[PDB]
């Protein structure tokens, strides 16, 4: 019952300031932070060796793209190896991303690893020398973090169990981020795999944002200094019903509406398995919801952004135009998705 | 993974 | 993990609904649920005998004030004994309430019971045979409820047992209460007393409401559906730091963006042991901070509605109109203040050097 | 991290010595504490009127059955009607049972309510004004209190809600009656109803008690001066396998080594739907279990001790001996039992038989 | 509500055995495993140089006492390095170890680290990576291992965070362990620092150990394969208010009686600031009070069984027979204390 | 019911 | 009381 | 540390 400032007045408004410009009107998060076994199946997809020079000029395909993207990315999330790169021109990628008017993220979160006496189900790891790691990333131009935790709908799942400690680790992570400066965008994805419906998955949804906000605050974590990454809610993958995007808009809206604190900063929803139109869809139809939204809606995009602009590459640098254009053109639409005006360009029975 |  | 439905879409409707027509814009709530106990030491305040008949004089006089409180009332939370008393001309008590715009509301905790092992704690009692007195309430007139909680900030005060406890038994009430039709008022009051400052109040708040919307979550309780009572942020009543108005509003409101979700439908402010004019115009600072506000801040005030109509009033039958008057004005005052739109023209022993 | 004594060393001695007294060696405790509603289905199945009478004479059959069943009953539940009836000797009910031997118990819950947003499940009621209740309880003689909470195992339960909550009031009541010095046995009953197998039983058991522990910690409750009344761990009433009282007693004596702390000074089953024989032979094999049991393990039965008596009695005055001789044949069998000294002499299903399938 | 086995009958079975094995009658553990940070300042104590021949030659000095100390030793915890070394023989020292009838231990913790928000108080890290960590050291001869968690009694702690937050990674870590192979014993020391009575240490020390067990339960925790190292009960340092052992043994066995399931193994009791001679006379009264004591009730001693060897030895290989002969005889010490047949051996007003 |  |  |  006694309050033992885990900030002070100045570092809880560097926070709020980060946060707020991540999050700003039109404005949304490049996740370009695939890991070396996720990197390696993306180029890998498109015949292309997985080399570290390919992994830098793909990454400087997106970083390095037009101005037009400026006002579309508030911030760009890299991986380790990607954060320690440059650009042709020597400039370190976090001074590109800058010079562009984003802000810089970086992954720190070690993956899942698996919960004895649980159905599949898993944890997060990465807390190891956590804050040590931020401080310098700090240093070399990170304001952000990212860790992922990820959660399961079936049967007996997620447990009591899964949902307690993914909310407690995910905690302790921000935590140790806002020790150092670092913005947490804490991300609590319940996977879209399975049967079950939409109700189901609004329901899982809103135990586990309870949850996860009842642990930040056990935590003493500072809302207004955080982001929250969560998934749209949607049925299952293997759900038979079809359901329209105002009904995922309206569930998603009103799921947050009920466990997500008005000082959160922003919500940067991640699209899954949704395809690019897919998720600006739903995105924009989110931003048209009819209820009250106390916090900005935009995304975090990794795939939803740039398939289109891989495909494009192929790995020949003579594409380079072409695959950047596909990304730009992601951008600008989820740009205006986030701000809710965005108009994509008997079969059906 | 985050892609599929 | 699997779901349940503790709700139909129409109960959940009707929740809402209710929820909704009480904090209206410029609407707030009226509290004349004083258990006899509490209303004994009102009448005697007074100089008047405690007697049904006077009780329920009082309740009248209240009640049946002029149409220019409608528009200031959207809910009048009464006692049990109040709930089935009539008018002089007949009319049921709610029956009143109800031709004037405003919400039946119904007191059905039974007062606050000791935490052994803890530093004179408490938890609240009331659930027993509470849903079939739900049932009945709602079939009387009542459309809502209130329980009250209370918590003490202190040198180990409130622990993690207290917290616990008064946030798992707020939720027992406001599912019974869901499952009956009655919109439930989440009371966790956070007493002023002591001299601890702004701050500690501050996180104690943030700290208790983040336990009760957890609570209210495991229970599956409908947020849209309820409402909130919280004390405002403010300094202990023997703290020795000045504060404005505007930073009272500002630490009340942060306290609740930080804890608060969006579907909760509104914050009806408890004034404790504020003046009348004290509870408005703090009420009125709330409502125009700065910060965004995603649910209506209205109030839900006993003595900050009533001290000067009781006292106008001194049991005396002619002094009917000049007590009504009493709580008019301030009926008036607080629906302005709920809408931020108060603008009056304008005791700190603990703030001089008699409290160093 | 504060301590503020909710006992005093005195306090602590009374409910602890109370405690004791109940689950002495050899000693277990009659439940008699049917409500009205139950005792009618009792009085009912002998074609008996259910009369207030009736049922006074009905518990005046038991607690005053021969003094051969003193050294057996520790203790006694009673529902409230009863504990203000007198025998026909003229003495209060309370005193004829403490010249017996034994400690008076009350039955102080008020039944189950429903939990809403789950599947069926329930808590129970009985705070309100429970201290008031206790105190005078204790001033008419009462030395000892009854809870029930019932759990079930389903496809998706007990769930965390139900565990918590139950968990919870179990905690209010218990810290409610040790500030009126009256020993609370806990009864968090997992109900045997389903198709479950033995595992599914202990592990749910195990993960029950766990829950009600933490939140007698919380609580600030005395162990020392508790009971516990769980359910003993079985397969389920429906469950195809069959196991033999061996195992049964292997997994609930299991289950408590990994849950119940060594200070609870006692656990006194409930026998659910077994037969008396059954009931009898579960304890007796729980109690010869080759595992450390640092607690007392004894019976608190109620028609594990009464199904013979109420039936031999049939509502008639001439039967009274004969029918009072029954209990105390299975009073004296579970006295045994409860020391593990109950192996009778020579030689030694329906969802079983190819019917359940 | 729905049960999946962490661990097979075969898994429990081994875990089980290790840890009876480890506390068997008369029986306790030589912990050994000072971090170099710790060893250094134990060889700065006796002028010598922290070098890692030194510290091999100090641990061999342990490990190498005649056989009186075979049936003392039930296990030996070691620090990472020393589980690598090997004896002037040539013999790894797991081998020596476990050659003179003990088990091999490891530590495994990282170290603690400051939970933001409180009043100096910490959490432990160590778990990323632990489970290929734990395979590698099943495999190199380790048996058991050991995470230390801190507490401090003071104002306002343990506060509901640190004793939520130190009792669930313990949780961790146990479940873990008996993932491979592992018998985890849980330390959840509660420190002596401060001025509290002895009143104070027993109701801290009674909810700390409940919510460990209540964590261990709902991690899935198989107790019985696992070994509790709590902090005796006694009051603290600053405390004006002396107590006799009578008065300790009562209060630690009273708090161990209201927590510890009786499946739990053993309780190993670490010493903290105590001297050897302390250490043994306090066990022994844990050990003779009368109350039923469902557990073995022995030691887990580092300096309370090397102070007097280590001052012995002074860093000279001429007093390698004497140093040995000081820790083989509180090695004989506390066998007789943790079977409760030890005795000790007008100023005072 | 407690008997069955 | 609520009132004081 | 633990020894001190």
């Amino acid at each position: 019952p006694h309050s033992h400032p885990a900030l002070t007045p100045e570092q809880k408004k560097e926070l709020s300031d980060i946060a707020h410009r991540i999050v700003a009107p039109g404005k949304g998060i490049l996740a370009a932070d695939e890991s070396t076994g996720s990197i390696a199946k993306r180029l890998q997809s498109i015949g292309t060796e997985n080399t570290e020079e390919n992994r830098r000029f793909y990454r400087q395909l997106l970083l390095t793209a037009d101005d037009r993207v400026n006002p579309c990315i508030g911030g760009v999330i890299l991986f380790h190896e990607t954060l320690y790169q440059k650009a042709d021109d020597g400039r370190p990628f976090p001074q590109v991303i800058k010079s562009k008017g984003g802000v810089v993220g970086i992954k720190v979160d070690k993956g899942v690893v698996p919960l004895a006496g649980t159905n599949g189900e898993t944890t997060t790891q990465g807390l190891d020398g956590l804050s040590e790691r931020c401080a310098q990333y700090k240093k070399d131009g990170a304001d952000f973090a990212k860790w992922r935790c990820v959660l399961k709908i079936g049967e007996h799942t997620p447990s009591a169990l899964a949902i307690m400690e993914n909310a407690n680790v995910l905690a302790r992570y921000a935590s140790i981020c806002q020790q150092n400066g670092i913005v947490p965008i804490v991300e609590p994805e319940i996977l879209p795999d399975g049967d079950h419906d939409l109700k189901r998955c609004q329901y899982v949804t809103e135990k586990v944002l309870a949850a996860v906000y009842k642990a930040l605050s056990d935590h003493h974590i500072y809302l207004e200094g955080t982001l929250l990454k969560p998934n749209m809610v949607t049925p299952g993958h293997a759900c038979t019903q079809k359901y329209s995007h105002e009904e995922i808009a309206m569930a998603t809206v009103t799921a947050l509406r009920r466990t997500v604190p008005p000082a959160v900063t922003g919500v940067t929803f991640l699209s899954g398995g949704q395809s690019e139109e897919e998720a600006s869809i739903n995105l924009n139809a989110i931003n048209k919801c009819p209820l009250l939204k106390p916090w900005a809606l935009t995304f975090s995009y990794g795939r939803a952004l740039q398939a289109s602009a891989l495909k494009a590459w192929g790995g020949k640098k003579e594409n380079l135009k072409a695959a950047q254009e596909e990304y730009v053109k992601r951008a600008l639409a989820n740009s205006l998705a986030c701000q809710g005006k965005y108009t994509p360009s008997n079969h059906a029975y | 993974d985050e892609w599929d």
